[PDB]
């Protein structure tokens, strides 16, 4: 799992990554996503592919 | 770094009086500040240790 975020001028990725034992849907169960990278950049965007 | 003294610290442009030993908490590579319940700089980590 990988939350994108981008204010106040720059670029932020916060990945958690966990085995999942059901393959199903996503996990009920509660995990925090830790930052791993934090980038400085000004870009823009408006679409993700 | 001076320890079991009371002794000015500044880290980062950050000021705060107190004695400083060591911390058993252990948190994860990104965080670089400790906070109490009270909101107060309760933990630092040495930028060069
Ligand atoms: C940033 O993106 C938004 C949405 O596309 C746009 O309105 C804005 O002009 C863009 N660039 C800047 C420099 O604000």
């Amino acid at each position: 799992e990988f939350v994108f975020k981008n204010i106040d001028g720059y670029f932020k990725i916060y990945s958690k990554h966990t085995p999942i034992n059901l393959v199903r849907d996503l996990p009920q169960g509660f995990s925090a996503l830790e930052p791993l990278v934090d980038l400085p950049i000004g870009i823009n965007i408006t679409r993700f592919q | 770094l001076v320890k079991n003294k009371c002794v000015n610290f500044n880290f980062n442009g950050l000021t705060g009086t107190g004695v400083l030993t060591e911390s058993n908490k252990k948190f994860l590579p990104f965080q670089q500040f400790g906070r109490d319940i009270a909101d107060t700089t309760d933990a630092v980590r040495d930028p060069q240790t």
